[PDB]
RNA sequence: CGCGGGGUGGAGCAGCCUGGUAGCUCGUCGGGCUCAUAACCCGAAGAUCGUCGGUUCAAAUCCGGCCCCCGCAACCA
RNA sequence: AGGGCUACACACGUGCUACAAUGGCGCAUACAAAGAGAAGCGACCUCGCGAGAGCAAGCGGACCUCAUAAAGUGCGUCGUAGUCCGGAUUGGAGUCUGCAACUCGACUCCAUGAAGUCGGAAUCGCUAGUAAUCGUGGAUCAGAAUGCCACGGUGAAUACGU
RNA sequence: CCUCCUAAAGAGUAACGGAGGAGCACGAAGGUUGGCUAAUCCUGGUCGGACAUCAGGAGGUUAGUGCAAUGGCAUAAGCCA
């Protein structure tokens, strides 16, 4: 041992318990979990024919035409 | 992305063949030019002969695969290379 | 420090009591960690070698011994010997300090992670902790846009198997590799 | 102040300088910022880092950088290993969303090159 | 059979000394213009220094062996 | 019926839009002409992140609608760093036209995010409502416009001399 | 002229016999005291994984040696302070 060459231990030692202020005290997933596919599997997951949203009011089950109104 | 907007897709003209297939759970090639047809969960483990305009190319259906149409997997264009021009034709 | 008066009170005696042995001897201690950054090339410039120096020096602040090649008769360039590796040897208290920085502030570092297999152990229980980058402990404005710099670090022991050579840091949660 | 650090660009408008943690847009930033009590045009070195930390709260719950730059490479190399259509023009380099090739591969495949004849 | 000089990118040269950097002039191939050729203009390809071996971090260079082209050589008469 | 004319190695003709700050961004604001729409296109309505949607007055076109025409006007905003210009590629979803969206269709949107800083050889029109430049509608038109045709806004240097 | 050999284990003995090498270099490339270990391949690995240093095994000084060859080599004429 080379007693003498040792640093300081002002920036060593200090504060292992640190906040979050700009970055975590442990990260998640680091270790690869799961190896990404990037896919969902369509139609398997979700429906063969989409979401039906946006334009709510009932339906009508009879008849109706661009041309019939006057 | 494109889709198949909001009605409801078997295919009408892939459906007269497949609903005999099911009935085995599989059975041999069925001769197929309805490349216009999705991939969907009743046709899971099926083999599907498609037509590409020049040649029918077996199609080995499965869960990986239905997030697509049938004709993907199957060619249609030949892309000359650009070291030397391309030969062949790959399948 | 800390880590070795533990590792004497909690995994000295776990060893002694799951492999049965005939002295308290045949123990492990934790002995000398020398460490690599074998950074390379610069063989005049050895600008790359004081780049690894500001890496290093966010971890363990000491003095670089700087690595020549020790016969200088290999395969690789050869002019004025050769510079490799920069060193940093971490001895007895210096070495139980840095240890018990060692998880708690370097697992919050890594983000993206390949090292550390713990099957990897092998011959005396020696082993080589490839991190891929630099472990900072705490600094100002560390963080500048930056590339490389992991270091081997080499733990030795006075273990004479494999199965009592990968069980340091045990008693410390890491997420090793199976 | 960096946002998060690892990769942020120093001295930039508060709109663009979250377009760096991934997952957080001009769109995202810009409601982030007026949640924060931030106005757009100062510039990041204007920040203490309590703002800091109200901005990081607000990003920590979407996808870390690493995995993001990581998804659209698991994306291409998926598609080619399927063998479908996407994964056939992406072997070649050429578009997968129908556009030209007599044209317009110099956005994915780089710069022309000469081709004797 | 000896003795001595010589062996550069497709062609003709530059570089040459314990050696490190492949340079000049053409020609070649793709393209433009011209009604066409052309010169012209733009872009591009091209070197295991005759061959083999030795020393070195680096060999056209400095060294060992050989093949081949030429001069000498084909006696002292 | 499927594939294909829109391949791809590249080079070339042509047009577009950008390379800025005379501008782009945001919120707020103004007036056209001309024409198409009773297979069709459509206010108000409520729904939808937006696209769009269903409901439905309406519209034969000087009526109602595409359409709030944009450039232009107000104010703050940005500083040459490929940016605060440009916004292409590509991952992924939401939506549209259609008994079919994969190679070769239309629209919104989220994240990520490049070339280009006035361009060699080459290369053309213009004398004034022209040249230049913005937006609009329409023929074609199931689904695809940078094109073409026409309309209107704003609108230039100079033509001594043979 | 040196080193290996012909050369006949003292006497190192010819020949336009066979082969490699030398015409100096270094003011440290000398002296002394004290401590010390490699070519090479594998396993650990961020870039040394193929080659390298660090650390572990195998081998056990086969590297090195101002320069040719011979002898030499842990007492280390090898390497360092």
């Amino acid at each position: 041992m080379k007693k003498d060459i040792h640093p300081k231990y002002e920036e060593i030692t200090a504060s292992c318990s640190c906040g979050n202020v700009m970055k975590i005290r442990s990260t998640v997933g680091h270790d690869l979990n799961l190896d990404v596919c990037s896919k969902c599997h369509p139609f398997f997951t979700g429906k063969q024919r989409d979401v039906a949203t946006g334009g709510r009011v009932d339906r009508f089950n009879k008849r109706f035409n661009i041309p019939g109104s006057k | 992305p494109r889709s198949l907007k909001k009605g409801p897709f078997i295919d009408l003209h892939l459906l007269k063949k497949v609903e005999k297939a099911v009935e085995s759970g599989d059975k041999k090639p069925l001769r197929t030019w309805s490349r216009r047809s999705t991939i969907f969960p009743n046709m899971i483990g099926l083999t599907i002969a498609v037509h590409n305009g020049r040649q029918h190319v077996p199609v080995f259906v499965t869960d990986e695969m239905v997030g697509h149409k049938l004709g993907e997997f199957a060619p249609t264009r030949t892309y000359r290379g650009h070291a030397a021009d391309k030969k062949a034709k790959k399948k | 420090a800390k880590l070795h008066d533990y590792y004497k009170d909690e995994v000295v005696k776990k060893l002694m009591t799951e492999f049965n042995y005939n002295s308290v001897m045949q123990v492990p201690r934790v002995e000398k960690i020398t460490l690599n950054m074998g950074v390379g090339e610069a063989i005049a410039d050895k600008k790359l070698l004081d780049n690894a120096a500001a890496d290093l020096a966010a971890i363990s602040g000491q003095k670089p011994l700087i690595t020549k090649a020790r016969k200088s008769v290999a395969g690789f360039k050869i002019r004025q010997g050769y510079p490799i590796g920069c060193k940093v040897t971490l001895r007895g208290e210096r070495m139980w300090e840095f240890f018990e920085r060692l998880i708690t502030i370097a697992v919050p570092r890594i983000r993206d992670f390949r090292g550390l297999s713990a099957k990897s152990f092998d011959g005396r229980g020696n082993y080589s902790m490839g991190v891929r980058e630099q472990i900072i402990f705490p600094e100002i404005d560390y963080d500048k846009v930056d590339r490389v710099r992991g270091l081997d670090i080499t733990i030795t022991t006075t273990a004479k198997s494999d199965e009592e050579g990968r069980a340091l840091l045990a008693a410390f949660d890491f997420p090793f590799r199976k | 102040a960096r946002i998060a650090g690892i990769n942020i660009p120093d001295h930039k408008h508060a709109v663009i300088a979250l377009t760096s943690i991934y997952g957080v847009g001009k769109t995202r930033s810009k409601a982030i910022l007026a949640a924060a009590g931030i106005a757009e045009d100062v510039k990041i070195s204007e920040l203490s880092e309590g703002q800091i930390d109200t901005l990081r709260d607000e990003v920590a719950k979407f996808v870390v950088e690493g995995d993001l730059r990581r998804e659209i490479s698991m994306s291409i190399k998926r598609l080619m290993d399927l063998g479908c259509y996407r994964g056939l023009r992406h072997r070649r380099g050429l578009p997968v969303r129908g556009q030209r090739t007599k044209t317009n591969a110099r956005t994915r495949k780089g710069p022309r090159k000469p081709i004797k004849k």
